[PDB]
């Protein structure tokens, strides 16, 4: 188990770290990125994470990003409202002709990491 | 005719040494930028 | 900028930055599409499950191997995890780096010319360059010559390798992989009154696997005493809370690898398969290459499984020679490592596929490029 | 040893048959159920009986609950299996069995305490001279008659093919399916729930079982077949329940069945029976796959629906190769044709060295019968 002990120890130590600097790194990059865009409407954000949750502020990074005018989010709290306005948010990227797999309502509101990341690089990326 | 001529067996060596080292130290760096970013900073 | 090392066996994928110690990116290589019926109108809308991602929710998905025993049979899934590995987890440009990819020794030519197409036409990488595992393993030990067993999920395989060439002649590739280990246990694991038959079934026997097993040294005393008292025996709890007790088994599903009759192969073991890899060779470089056998990838990392090989190839081995097994402690990443040193040399940044030779060469390029 | 016929018994999920070594048919066959009353007892001297077994707790199964102790090829329940053995041999039979050896059958792959705890109990509570434990598949190709060929048995319980190629037998390509007419007749039993007609006791369950063995048959084509039944209504059919009542099984009659050849129908991820059983051709070597095309065995209760040969060979048409022939062997006596291989097997002069004696199971407790049989 001495092996399996220096094989785990290698695990929880080196890749973590090097993933770690990385999207800790990248998320004050994205961030900045989006709230330089964002402030024309004046709308600030404060963490990545759970700002996105809601979807409004997506549909608002689109609509300052489009430069047409999106449908109403729904005027609603609840998990499905959420869920409905990621849902939009994603079928409009998907109708500009922007690839995207892997990604769906429930990981942007769940608050998965990676693929919030991935999502704002790919925003960054293809649409500007 | 896949590897170069005129090479050293102890570059690579010392190549992976130098990485091991770093290895070792386990500092921490970030991964590269692209310069689309790097325009927006 | 520093290239991109993509290392892709068949079932997990690895993926990191040139001149790096570890790769940034490790998840298995699944795709699974749903199965049942939606009926709660307004949730997500997922065609496809990608990754681990698609290993969270396994309870209604069909899960999938794009790659099986080295060979892409979907390339329209390979994509999707070509495309997951450079946007969601390394989430760079394909065109700002050069790219690096590994296969396994024999494979057929369309496998490298699709591959090729593949990453040139679609994502426009600048640069490419298709090397061969087993020696990226050497370059991650650090010795010039030596004798390198790689076994994988997905394959076996032995190179030698003396001053940095490879011998085509001693190249073996035997398909003795860790699925079909899977399988076995499976197999074995009904006899206690376990039934396993759906792939996420597959996947809880897969951890039951890496987490409880053994080589023993000899294996009729481990029979016997397995038969003679319960000491050899632990415990596992299912997902559902279920409590099952191997016992027996342990020590017999590894066992497949070398002796492969309980499988109904009829190729030799690996230590057989590594010592005829050894005899097809001259006879002043044995000395060396006897010395120095390697142990990679991540089927080799049963415990007692280096012992047992020294053993195995000693008996086989003339009794004046001197056997020494190295196996180092995190060898299953050992492969990438040997592709990010690759990566870094000075003198091979002269050795890539340049795009426009690509265009003047067609697919074919890539069989007068790389080994 | 002459006069002296070992017991042949062939024991599955559904049902029970016994007889004599030597014999065309079986002389005992009756189901394998264990019933017990759930009512209230008021009438005064009409005697106790504790429990119902065999073809008279089917008579009777107004007033009790039914219990089956045979659980996809695993016995659940070993009490009751006592039970159903003791009728076999004292009412049934009427022998003694100190006098005669008895032949047991079973699935290919089961549980290693099930083989152990049948020679336990045939050795310690019956008194046994000798015993020995078969697989029903290799029987069937005893049956047949054939030396080389797949067999792919479907019973009550289990369905499972392996393939035997020149008197030897493949270990890895043997598979096994939890798919047999058990499943059929739950899944007709929540599909008869649309027309209105519900089914829930245990005892209605056998008036299930008895629709499906009366009105049922497999379509060769199903799309075509649920396009003629929604254009017109002379697939359509009447059954008589007990009470007089009378019930249109309609579209049924063809979708029931079909859950064998894709088994989504049921939630099961696993392939159909035609992909099994290509599947396990093509888990043997290359040189044997063109004798294995030519002798595919159907045996088993469940391969009694009518048309099940002609789908079933042109699904493995579809899926073989288009230069080699396809031909489905299935007997009309395909229903009891592994006892008949036991009997052909129980009778060989050679087989008499194959017996395991009492004082060898005395000597190595019940793990005896891995070391023989098979
Ligand atoms: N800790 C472990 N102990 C034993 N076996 C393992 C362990 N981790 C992985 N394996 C086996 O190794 C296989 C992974 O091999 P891997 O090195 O990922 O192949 P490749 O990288 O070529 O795809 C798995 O299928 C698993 O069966
Ligand atoms: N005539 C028939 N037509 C269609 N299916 C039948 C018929 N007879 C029996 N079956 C099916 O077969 C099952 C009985 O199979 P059986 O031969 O008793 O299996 P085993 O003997 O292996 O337990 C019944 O439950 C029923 O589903």
């Amino acid at each position: 188990d001495n092996d399996n002990s220096s094989a785990r120890l290698f695990e929880r130590s080196r890749i973590k770290a090097l993933a770690d600097e990385r999207e800790v790194v990248q998320k004050k990059t994205f961030t900045k990125w989006v709230n330089s865009h964002l402030a024309r409407v004046s709308c600030r954000i404060t963490d990545l994470y759970k700002d996105l949750r809601d979807g409004r502020m997506l549909i608002k990074l689109l609509e300052v990003l489009s430069g047409e005018m999106l449908p109403k989010p729904t005027k609603g709290k609840m998990r499905i409202h959420c869920l409905e306005n990621v849902d939009k948010a994603l079928q409009f990227l998907k109708e500009q002709r922007v690839h995207l797999e892997n990604m769906g309502s429930h990981d942007i509101v769940d608050g998965n990491h990676r693929l919030v990341l991935g999502l704002i690089w790919t925003i960054i990326l293809r649409f500007q | 005719q896949f590897v170069p001529l005129y090479t050293d067996p102890q570059e690579v060596l010392d190549m992976r040494n130098k990485i091991r080292e770093q290895n070792r130290q386990d500092v921490k760096s970030a991964g590269p930028q692209s310069q689309l970013l790097a325009s927006v900073i | 900028i520093a290239a991109l090392v993509v290392d892709n066996g068949s079932g997990m994928c690895k993926a990191g930055f040139a001149g790096d110690d570890a790769p940034r990116a490790v998840f298995p290589s699944i795709v699974g599409r749903p199965r049942h019926q939606g009926v709660m109108v307004g949730m997500g809308q997922k065609d496809s499950y990608v990754g681990d991602e698609a290993q969270s929710k396994r309870g209604i998905l069909t899960l999938k191997y794009p790659i099986e025993h080295g060979i892409v049979t979907n390339w329209d899934d390979m994509e999707k995890i070509w495309h997951h590995t450079f946007y969601n987890e390394l989430r760079v440009a394909p065109e700002e780096h050069p790219v690096l990819l590994t296969e396994a020794p024999l494979n057929p030519k369309a496998n490298r010319e699709k591959m090729t197409q593949i990453m040139f036409e679609t994502f426009n990488t600048p640069a490419m360059y298709v090397a061969i595992q087993a020696v990226l393993s050497l370059y991650a030990s650090g010795r010039t010559t030596g004798i390198v067993m790689d076994s994988g999920d997905g394959v076996t395989h032995t190179v030698p390798i003396y001053e940095g060439y490879a011998l085509p002649h001693a190249i073996l590739r035997l398909d003795l992989a860790g699925r079909d280990l899977t399988d076995y246990l499976m197999k074995i694991l009904t006899e206690r009154g376990y039934s396993f038959t759906t792939t996420a079934e597959r996947e809880i026997v897969r951890d039951i696997k890496e987490k409880l097993c053994y080589v023993a040294l000899d294996f009729e005393q481990e029979m016997a005493t397995a038969a003679s008292s319960s000491s050899l025996e632990k415990s596992y709890e299912l997902p559902d809370g279920q409590v099952i007790t191997i016992g027996n088994e342990r020590f017999r599903c590894p066992e497949a690898l070398f002796q492969p009759s309980f499988l109904g192969m009829e190729s030799c073991g690996i230590h057989e398969t590594t010592f005829n890899s050894i005899m097809k060779c001259d006879v002043d470089i044995r000395k060396d290459l006897y010395a120095n056998t390697v142990l990679s990838g991540g089927t080799t990392m049963y415990p007692g499984i280096a012992d047992r090989m020294q053993k195995e190839i000693t008996a086989l081995a003339p009794s004046t020679m001197k056997i020494k097994i190295i196996a180092p402690p995190e060898r299953k990443y050992s492969v990438w490592i040997g592709g990010s040193i690759l990566a870094s040399l000075s003198t091979f940044q002269q050795m890539w596929i340049s795009k426009q030779e690509y265009d003047e060469s067609g697919p074919s390029i890539v069989h007068r490029k790389c080994f």
